């Protein structure tokens, strides 16, 4: 049914990191990760990892005031994947891995 | 300082191109491109010879690439090349402010089209976009990239002559 996904991120203030990954918890197939601008405009790439089974993604504000919204695209995968499950870990300041 | 003032439609894309002749090594060209209507996403060059950027560009729009920074990786490639200074698509200053020393003497060409990018959530599809738009330029006018534009002194650019083929039937149907 939801072969697409978004999250509008909280404003990011100028000149402050992000940090985002997907993995997949359920053993599905691999996702594209992506950043993008409130409109459609975008800003990155969740690559694929040096171990291979992570979406590693990295970008820092440029912009007066940067407000994000981050993309799992669910296009290439199993055909009617009754459960696909993924972690998404996002966040602000720290690359680990209130 | 010198200020001009143009306006357009940009159909898909494709640009306008405005001729510079006998510009001077040392001034600075100051450009603002701003959406007066439509969703089109202002996209800004400055080239001293006329090569078209349709043909490129439109490379560009063919590749359903890896991801979104191959789209980042690509334009900024092509746009470096093909232009001696550009900026962009929208944004908080408006859409394109773009300062340019001019290197040498000579005649020179500031091209106002679109950009490729994004418009929507709902799936990943970059495209060309369309609109009408105000353009702003100045010759050693540091203010129109402030947002404020007055005409100001002597004429030093206007429009530059190539052909594109779109062609279509269908079937008329007048009766009773």
């Amino acid at each position: 049914d939801t072969r697409y996904l978004t999250q509008h991120t909280r404003n990011l203030q100028p000149g402050d990191t992000f940090h985002a990954l997907v993995e997949p918890i359920g053993e599905a197939p691999l996702p594209r990760l992506r950043l993008t601008d409130s409109g459609g405009k975008p800003l990155a790439f969740g690559l694929i990892d040096q171990p291979g089974e992570s979406v590693e993604l990295n970008y820092t504000c440029d912009q007066d005031i940067c407000e994000l919204v981050v993309h799992v695209d669910g296009t290439d995968g199993q055909k009617d994947s009754g459960e696909a499950v993924y972690r998404l870990l996002v966040g602000i300041n720290a690359p680990n891995l209130s | 300082g010198r200020v001009q003032h143009f306006t357009g439609y940009i159909e898909d894309g494709r640009g306008i191109f405005y001729s510079l002749p006998d510009m001077k090594q040392g001034d600075i060209i100051y450009a603002s491109m701003q959406n007066t209507g439509g969703n089109l996403d202002p996209l800004v060059g400055i080239m001293a010879e006329e090569i078209d950027p349709a043909v490129s560009l439109g490379q560009v729009l063919e590749k359903a690439l890896a991801s979104e920074n191959d789209l980042i990786s690509e334009l900024t490639a092509v746009a470096d090349r093909i232009f001696l200074g550009w900026d962009d698509d929208g944004g908080k200053g408006y859409s394109a402010s773009l300062e340019f020393t001019i290197p040498r003497d000579g005649t020179y060409h500031i091209f106002a089209g679109s950009t490729i990018t994004n418009q929507r959530l709902d799936k990943f599809q970059p495209t060309y976009t369309t609109g009408s738009f105000q353009l702003i330029l100045g010759l050693n006018a540091p203010q129109v990239i402030s947002g404020e534009g007055e005409p100001e002194g002597e004429v030093f650019a206007s429009l530059a002559i190539k052909p594109e083929a779109h062609v279509q039937e269908l079937e008329i149907r007048l009766d009773k």
